[PDB]
Parts: C-alpha cells; structure tokens; sequence
C-alpha cells in the first residue's frame, strides 16, 4: 500500500511496449492527442495490468483513461 | 457506573486468535466462528471423450 | 432504413463491443500455442489478429460491424477449444504458397494478365 | 542365526523420517503395510522350528487386522484428495 | 533341487523371445517419424485422471470380503478332528458374519 508504488507500475509499462512512445515517461501523454496512436493500439496498453500489479479492467474505464495521469488516480482509490 | 474498572479492552487483549502474552509472532488465523469449512475447492471439467471415427 | 439491429444502435456500442473480443484473442494467442503442439515463436500469432482487425476499417455504417462480431464471437468456441485438429488453425498462415509479384514489369513475364 | 540380524536390519523399512515424510502421503502408507512381513516372518521363523503346534495360527490372525487397519486409514486418504485432488503431507491448517 | 531351476528355464525362454522382437528386429532409426503422433490413438488430453468414487468401493468391499475366506480356508482341515459341535457351530457362525455384512451394505451399492 503506496501512492507511489503505484506509480512506479504504471511508469515503466510504455516504453516495454516497443511500440510507438518513444521513451516519454511523461504523464502528460495524452494518448492520440498528445502521443500518438491508433484508436485500436489503446487497447492493448490497458490489458498489461492483470499480471502487472493486478488488476481487472472492469467497465468503460478503458475507453475514458487516456492518460498515465488518469491510469494512477483510478488506481489510487482502486487500492489506497 | 462506579464499582471497578470492567473496560472494553480486556477483552480484545484476550481476544481470541493465539494470546500474544509477551511478543507478537506468527499468528494462526482468526478462527472460524461457524464450524471448520473455509477450503471449499472440489470441482474438474469431466472426461470429453470422442467415440467418433473409432 | 427501416429495420431493426442485431446487437447494437449507432456507433457505439458497436465501436466498444469489437475492442472487447480483441481482449479475448490477445489473450488466447499463447494458449493454442501449445495446447495443438505447434512449434513456431508466439509473437507470430500476436501478428496476425492486429493484422486481421485492421482489415476492415473502411466501414460507415452499424449492424454490418455487428456482422463481423458474429463471425469473430463465434471462432471462440472452436479456438479456445479443441475443435481443429491442428490443420484449420494453420492455413492463416500461408506458407506453401509462392509469392504473387505484384509489380507491373513481373506479371508481364508471367501470366497473361492476372 | 544370521538369518534373525537379516532380517531385523529389515524392520527398519518404519524409518520415521519416512514414515510421514515427504509428500505424496501414499508413499507413507506404503511403508506402513509393508512394515509387516517384517512381523509376520519374524514371527513365523520362531514358531515354526520350535514345535510349538498352537501359536502358528497367531500368524495368519497378524494380517487380518493390519489388512483391515489399512485398508481403513487408505478410506481416509481418498478423502483428502477428495477434497484437494493432491494428498501432499505438507498440507497444514489445523495448529499445534 | 528342481522348483527353481524348473521356473528360471521359464522366465529366461520367456525374457529371451521378448528382447527378439522389442531389440534386435526392430531399431527404427530410418524416417521412423516418432512426431507428435502415437497418441494412442487420440490427440492431447489436457485433463488428468479424475477421480470415480462408484470405482473406488468396488476395491475395499472386496478387500473385507477377501479376508474372512482365509479364515474359512482351513474347513477340509477342520474335518478329522476331536469334538465336532464346537467345529460345525463355528463354522456356520462366520459365513453368516460374512453374509450380514452383505445385507447392510445391500441397502446402498451404487451403480457399481
């Protein structure tokens, strides 16, 4: 149980994807706003939290997150 | 009321999982107030045998 | 149009319905890896489904996307089973196959007008 | 004779350590029915050149109980994996 | 001194005609395709072996019934005797202490 625990999580994922990001470790990647992808290649990014850290990806929350910013507050009451 | 001291906390410290006297150490479990059936786990998908081109 | 949908109405729910089973075959891509014993590198069969999916994004109209849900709901039920003996999994990737020129100056050798 | 030291080098087939231990508990047990012949020809060596012509039949009454005592402790042993599918000596819950 | 050496003839003419036909006749070094195939007849069985209760008491009610026929064994011993009430009176009472253990249990087998 840390804030910062989990943003160590959800700041080493990006780049460990070998895809688009390039090593932009910003929580300001807006995610084809500010980054830079495809409306499909999202999808992809939120599927990593099951066996990283653990997690569900429950509902609609996936097609609202948009941001590393938005990936942590969600699981900041998620968790602490 | 007045006549001793009857308080709450006599009896979490007695409160029943290991009585830690003088140290805190690898406690069991808080024991189960029902009878003994937390492991609940009995359960296989069954043969899917093929008697097809036999 | 006067005709009711399937599954969906406008654009929507259809455009999060299609984003729900592509979560379903990234996860049952390292399953029939060796539940068929087939023996190639499991970012292969990562390849293909962001390939196929890809395909059909020309489209501007609902229930002929919920079509194509139909299709892809339904290859779950042989996939994550066992229904394909090995074979039917395998002709996704073309490898008997010769390669196609698909340059001018080669079909004129070969081919009279393919 | 030498034939009393083997076999009682052989009632060391309890050895404790593998008596209980380790897992898979069947491998246990084995050794727990196969602690007699160890008994049942101990005794059969003694009665039988030593004419005693009445306690030859105490060794056929030896394997009728531990034959129904095992068979009774292996009716338990289904019944932990009936519950896990694995017996697994190292299964441990209720304290001591 | 003829029990032994009137088997071992027996078990040696029978492990010797074993290993001409598994050795010998046989090394399949060629293609011999020895893929993912031999599966007796079948493909991959991800499942274990489960578990059959109706296929687990067929093996203790035996095992209980098994016993006490030893102990009835010594019948055609028991014939050339002394006092003969005591040996007929006993000898009924452990066929009826097997066939009791019938009649309770007969009211609960199971599709066996």
């Amino acid at each position: 149980l840390t804030l910062e625990g989990i943003k160590d999580r959800v700041l080493y994922v990006l780049k460990l994807y070998d895809k688009i990001d390039p090593e932009k470790l910003s929580v300001n990647s807006h995610f084809m706003k500010d980054l830079g992808l495809d409306s499909l290649d999202q999808v992809e990014i939120i599927m990593a939290m099951e066996d990283e850290f653990g997690f569900e990806i429950p509902d609609i929350d996936a097609e609202k997150l948009m941001c590393p910013q938005e990936i942590v507050d969600y699981i900041a009451d998620k968790k602490d | 009321a007045r006549q001793w001291q009857p308080d709450v906390e006599w009896a979490e410290q007695y409160g029943g999982a290991v009585m830690y006297p003088t140290k805190e150490t690898a406690h069991w479990k808080p024991p189960p107030w029902n009878d003994v059936d937390p492991p609940k786990d009995t359960l296989v998908s069954n043969l899917t045998l093929n008697f097809g081109p036999q | 149009t006067s005709v009711k949908p399937i599954f969906s109405r406008d654009m929507n729910e259809a455009k999060r319905r299609v984003r729900e089973l592509y979560r379903a075959w990234y996860r049952e891509v390292p399953n029939t890896v060796h539940l068929f014993q087939l023996d190639i590198s499991v970012k292969q069969g990562r390849d293909k489904v962001r390939e196929m999916f890809k395909k059909n994004a020309h489209i501007t109209d609902p229930r002929v996307v919920d079509l194509l849900v139909i299709k892809g709901k339904m290859e779950l039920e042989e996939t994550i089973k066992v229904w394909k003996q090995r074979t039917h999994v395998m002709r996704f990737f073309h490898e008997t196959e010769a390669p196609r020129p698909k340059d001018f100056l080669s079909k004129f050798y070969v081919g009279h007008d393919p | 004779s030498m034939v009393y030291m083997n076999i009682m080098m052989a009632f060391t087939v309890s050895l404790v350590g593998l008596l209980m231990y380790r897992s898979h508990l069947m491998s246990s047990l084995l050794c727990l029915e196969g602690m007699m012949l160890s008994l049942f020809v101990m005794a059969a060596l003694t009665i039988l050149n030593s004419h005693f012509t009445l306690a030859s039949m105490m060794p056929i009454i030896l394997l009728v109980f531990a034959a129904c005592e095992a068979a009774l402790g292996l009716s338990l042993l289904v019944m932990v994996s009936n519950t896990y599918g694995t017996d697994y000596v190292q299964n441990l819950n209720l304290l001591q | 001194m003829n029990l032994m050496l009137a088997l071992l003839t027996n078990f040696t003419l029978a492990t010797l005609l074993v290993i001409i036909a598994f050795w010998l006749p046989q090394l399949n070094v060629y293609s011999e395709k020895t893929s993912p195939y031999e599966c007796g007849f079948d493909p991959m069985g991800s499942a274990r072996l489960p578990f059959s209760m109706k296929f687990f008491l067929v093996a203790i009610t035996f095992l209980l019934f098994d016993l006490e026929i030893a102990l009835l064994l010594p019948l055609p011993w028991a014939s050339q005797t002394a006092n003969l009430n005591t040996m007929l009176t006993m000898a009924l009472f452990l066929i009826i202490l097997l066939a009791v253990s019938l009649a309770y249990e007969w009211t609960q087998k199971g599709l066996e």
